[PDB]
C-alpha cells in the first residue's frame, strides 16, 4: 500500500498488432537480464544490452543478432551508412566494429569519462561525444579528430549536432544552452540562464530549429529558431516527474522522454504536450528506448525483462483513434496531452541564438 | 541595402582610433 | 460476504510472520520465523517449494507485481532474492546488519525498496552494488517502506516513534509526523491508493492516519489491545485490516470510519494481512502456524 | 580589411572582370567593384574552418563551399541565398 502496476501502458501496446515476434529465449541467455538500448541511426541494427553487457545487435527481420563478444556495455551505438558500428562503451572509449561482422575496427579515446553520449550527423560525416568537461567533434569515418570544446569552469553536461543540416548546441551544468560554431570553436550563440540541471542533456533535431532540454530537475525546455531568444520558453511537467533522463528527437514534432519516475514520454514539441505515456509493473520497469524515425521503430529495454518489438508508428494509432473520437465530441488536446505553459523568467533557459 | 549599414557603420573606426595612437 | 478461510497451508511447521502473492491468482509465499519460507499454489495437488535459507527470522517476503522473483526478508543482513516462483535459483545481496521490514517497489520500476536496518532504507535499484538510492530521515529505525505512485517520495515507521518521508532520486528528507501517540517500535506504514495518508500502529492499539507534509490526522482507527498491531489495506483504499499480535482480527470500514466489528477469529494471531494483488485475501501469520489462506468476499 | 580576417580563399569576378567576389577563413562574401572598390552587399558564407567559392558562368550564383560540410547557393540577381542545400557530406 500503495503504487503502480502492471504493464497496461507498454507491453500491451507495445505488443498490440506485430507482425514477427522477438523472441527472448534466443536473445536473454545471461543469468539476468537486458538492461539498456542503444541504438543505430540507420535504424535496423539496434541492440541490447544485458546485466552481463555483451551487445546484441537485434536484426529485426531475421530473429538473428550479432553477438559481440566483448561484455562492455554501450552507453548509445553509432552506425554508419557503410556497414560500421560504433559504440560508445561505458568504459570510457568509444568502440568501433564492423557492424556488418561485430569485428572491431578501431578504439577512440581522449575521454576520462563515466558518458559518452553519442549523436552522428550523417550529412557530416560527423560525430560527437559528450563526455565529462568535453564534446569532442571528429570525421565520422573515425580516425582523427576536429575539436575539442571545454570550460574553464562550468561542467559540461550536454550538446548535439543537426543529422540533416548542421550546427552545434551544447550546455552547461548551468542550464547555460548555447550553440557553437563547431568548426571555429565559436560560440556564436550564447545564454545564461536560471535552471542549473545535474546530467541534462540536448536532443537536437536533424534540421535543427528546434531543441529540447532535460536533467534533474523537473522541466522541460523547448527552443525554436523562428523567434528569439531560441530557447523562448520553459514549462514543468505532468504531475508526477521528478527529472528528466533522456530525451531524444523523431521525424514529426516530437521527441520521446525518459524520466526518472520510470516512465516514458512522448512530446509534441509543436505544442509542448505529451502524445503518448509509459508505464509497466514496478520493479521490473521500463529502462530505456532506442526510436528508429520513419515508423519510429522501437526497441524498448524495460526492467521487466523483456525486449520489445513495437513502432510507436503504431502505437500512436491507440491515440490518434481515442483522440479522434473524442474529438467527434470536441476534446481539447492541450488537456489530453497536457499541455506544459510557458512559466517565468525566474527558471527558463532563455537563449539567444543565429 | 546592408552595405549601407558598413557606411559608418564601419568608415570611422579606422580614424576613431588614430588620435591618442601615438600621444601614449 | 464471509472472511472465508478457505484452505490453509498445511503443514506450515511453526512461527509464521507473513504472505504475499503472485496474482495468476495463484501461488502463496509465506515465511517462518526460522531458517524457511514457502511457496505453492492451489491447484491443492501442487506441492509447496521448501526454501531454505534465512536461518534466522523471516519477516516478510514479497513478489514482483507479475507474481515471478521473491524478496524475503528476515534477519538477514540481506536480501535473499528467491528465484521466480518456485524452485531454488537465488542470490544473496547484501543489505545491513540487521531485520529487514517490509518492502514495496516503484512502479515503473527504477526501485524495489526494502526496509534495511541501518535505519536508511534502500531503495534498490532492481540489482547493483554500491548502493541505489537510500536515505535516513529517521532517528533510530526503518519500520515499513513504501513508495508512493507520481511522487518523489518513500514514507517508513520507526522506533522513535516518527514517520517519515524523502526524496527518491535524491535521497532527501522532506517531511515526519510523530507521536498520533504512536508508543513503540512503529509497525509498517501503509498508504491510501496514491501513496499518501500514511497509516500506522503499533504497540498502541490504534491506527492513526495522516498526510505526507501535511501531517495531519485525519482519525482515530482504533485498533487491538495487542502486544503489537499488524496492517494491510484492501486496496480500493476501502478497508484497514487489523492484524496484530493478539489473536482477534478486526477489519475497518474507511468509508464508514469504523471497525466493522471483529472476527470470530479462532486463534489468529495475525503478523501479517497482506493481500492479493488484487482482491480477495489473507490474515495469517501467527500461532495456528499454518498459513492463513483466505479470500474474504467482502472484498467485492 | 573589403573585410576579411585570415588567409584569403578564392576571388572571383563578375563576368566581365568586375566586382570581385572575396572571403576568406570569415564567414563572409564581399562582391566589391575595381578601383571603386565599394561593396554591394555581405554575402554571409559558411562557418567554416575556411570558405570557398566559384560562380556559375553567368555570374548568377555564388557556390558557397569550406572546410565545414554544409554547402549553400546564393543568388545574385536576387541577392538571397537561394538555400542551403541538402550538401550530404561535402566539404567542398
Amino acid at each position: 500500500m500503495n503504487n503502480i502496476h502492471t504493464s497496461t501502458h507498454v507491453s500491451t501496446y507495445f505488443n498490440e498488432a506485430l507482425v514477427d515476434r522477438i523472441d527472448t529465449q534466443k536473445y536473454l541467455k545471461s543469468n539476468g537480464k537486458i538492461k539498456k538500448v542503444v541504438s543505430d541511426p540507420d535504424n535496423h541494427y539496434t541492440a541490447a544490452i544485458d546485466d552481463s553487457g555483451n551487445i546484441t545487435v537485434i536484426v529485426h527481420k531475421l530473429n538473428r543478432f550479432v553477438s559481440i563478444k566483448p561484455s562492455s556495455p554501450a552507453t548509445h551505438l553509432v552506425f554508419i551508412r557503410n556497414g560500421n558500428l560504433l559504440v560508445a562503451q561505458q568504459n570510457g572509449h568509444i568502440s568501433q566494429y564492423l557492424a556488418s561482422n561485430g569485428k572491431l575496427t578501431s578504439v577512440i579515446k581522449h575521454h576520462n569519462s563515466k558518458l559518452l553520449a553519442l549523436e552522428y550527423n550523417p550529412v557530416t560525416k560527423q560525430i560527437l561525444t559528450i563526455a565529462n568537461d568535453q564534446c569532442t567533434l571528429w570525421d565520422a569515418q573515425s580516425f582523427n579528430k576536429i575539436k575539442t570544446l571545454f570550460a574553464k569552469a562550468s561542467y559540461f553536461a550536454t550538446g548535439s549536432l543537426t543529422p540533416n543540416g548542421q550546427s552545434l548546441i551544447t550546455s552547461f551544468q548551468d542550464g547555460n544552452v548555447y550553440v557553437w560554431n563547431l568548426n571555429n570553436f565559436e560560440v556564436t550563440a550564447k545564454s545564461e540562464v536560471e535552471e542549473n540541471m545535474k546530467n541534462q542533456k540536448i536532443s537536437v533535431s536533424a534540421d535543427s530549429s528546434r531543441f529540447v532540454i532535460g536533467g534533474s530537475t523537473a522541466y522541460l525546455y523547448y527552443c525554436d529558431i523562428s523567434h528569439s531568444p531560441l530557447c523562448i520558453s520553459s514549462f514543468a511537467l505532468p504531475s508526477g516527474s521528478t527529472s528528466v533522463k533522456k530525451i531524444k528527437f523523431t521525424h514529426g514534432n516530437y521527441l520521446g522522454i525518459i524520466t526518472d519516475n520510470q516512465v516514458f514520454y512522448a512530446i509534441d514539441s509543436s505544442t509542448n504536450q505529451i502524445a503518448l505515456e509509459f508505464r509497466l509493473p514496478k520493479n521490473k520497469g521500463i529502462t530505456d528506448f532506442d526510436i528508429n524515425p520513419n515508423n519510429l521503430e522501437i526497441l524498448i529495454v524495460s526492467g521487466n525483462g523483456e525486449i520489445f518489438k513495437y513502432d510507436l508508428q503504431k502505437l500512436f494509432i491507440m491515440e490518434m483513434n481515442q483522440q479522434q473520437r473524442l474529438l467527434e465530441r470536441g476534446i481539447e488536446s492541450s488537456l489530453v496531452y497536457n499541455v506544459l505553459k510557458p512559466g517565468n523568467q525566474n527558471h527558463s533557459l532563455k537563449f539567444e541564438s543565429h | 541595402q546592408p552595405k549601407l549599414v558598413v557606411n559608418n557603420g564601419t568608415a570611422t573606426y579606422p580614424s576613431n582610433f588614430v588620435p591618442k595612437v601615438e600621444e601614449e | 460476504h464471509d472472511p472465508a478461510l478457505s484452505r490453509s497451508f498445511r503443514g506450515h511447521e511453526d512461527i509464521i510472520t507473513c504472505a504475499d502473492f503472485d496474482p495468476k491468482m495463484r501461488q502463496v509465499a509465506s515465511c517462518s520465523k526460522d531458517s524457511i519460507v514457502y511457496v505453492w499454489n492451489f491447484k491443492p495437488q501442487q506441492r509447496p517449494f521448501k526454501f531454505v535459507g534465512h536461518k534466522g527470522a523471516v519477516y516478510c517476503v514479497k513478489y514482483s507485481p507479475d507474481g515471478e522473483t521473491i524478496a524475503s526478508c528476515g534477519q538477514d543482513r540481506q536480501i535473499r532474492l528467491w528465484q521466480n516462483t518456485v524452485q531454488s535459483k537465488c542470490s544473496i545481496i547484501k543489505a545491513h546488519c540487521g531485520a529487514i521490514r517490509s518492502m514495496s517497489f516503484s512502479a515503473d520500476g527504477g526501485y524495489l525498496l526494502s526496509s534495511s536496518d541501518d535505519k536508511t532504507l534502500k531503495l534498490w535499484r532492481l540489482q547493483d552494488k554500491k548502493f541505489m538510492c537510500s536515505f535516513a530521515g529517521h532517528k533510530n529505525w526503518v519500520r515499513s517502506g513504501v513508495i508512493s505512485p507520481d511522487m518523489r517520495l518513500v514514507a517508513s515507521g520507526s522506533d522513535d516513534k516518527t514517520v517519515m518521508l524523502w526524496d527518491l532520486n535524491f535521497q532527501k528528507i522532506v517531511s515526519k509526523y510523530s507521536t498520533s501517540d504512536h508508543m513503540d517500535t512503529v509497525s509498517q506504514v501503509l498508504f491510501h491508493p496514491d501513496g499518501t495518508c500514511l497509516i500506522s500502529s503499533s504497540f498502541d492499539h490504534k491506527i492513526k492516519i495522516t498526510d505526507i507534509r501535511s501531517n495531519k490526522l485525519i482519525q482515530h482507527y482504533n485498533a487491538h489491545d495487542a502486544q503489537v498491531n499488524s496492517i494491510s489495506i484492501h486496496p480500493t483504499g476501502y478497508f484497514l485490516a487489523s492484524a496484530g499480535s493478539d489473536s482477534k482480527i478486526k477489519i475497518w470500514d474507511l468509508r464508514q470510519g469504523r471497525q466493522i466489528y471483529t472476527l470470530y477469529s479462532n486463534d489468529k494471531d495475525i503478523t501479517t494481512v497482506q493481500f492479493n494483488q488484487s482482491g480477495d485475501y489473507f490474515a495469517t501469520g501467527g500461532s495456528q502456524n499454518l498459513c492463513m489462506v483466505w479470500k474474504t468476499n467482502f472484498d467485492q
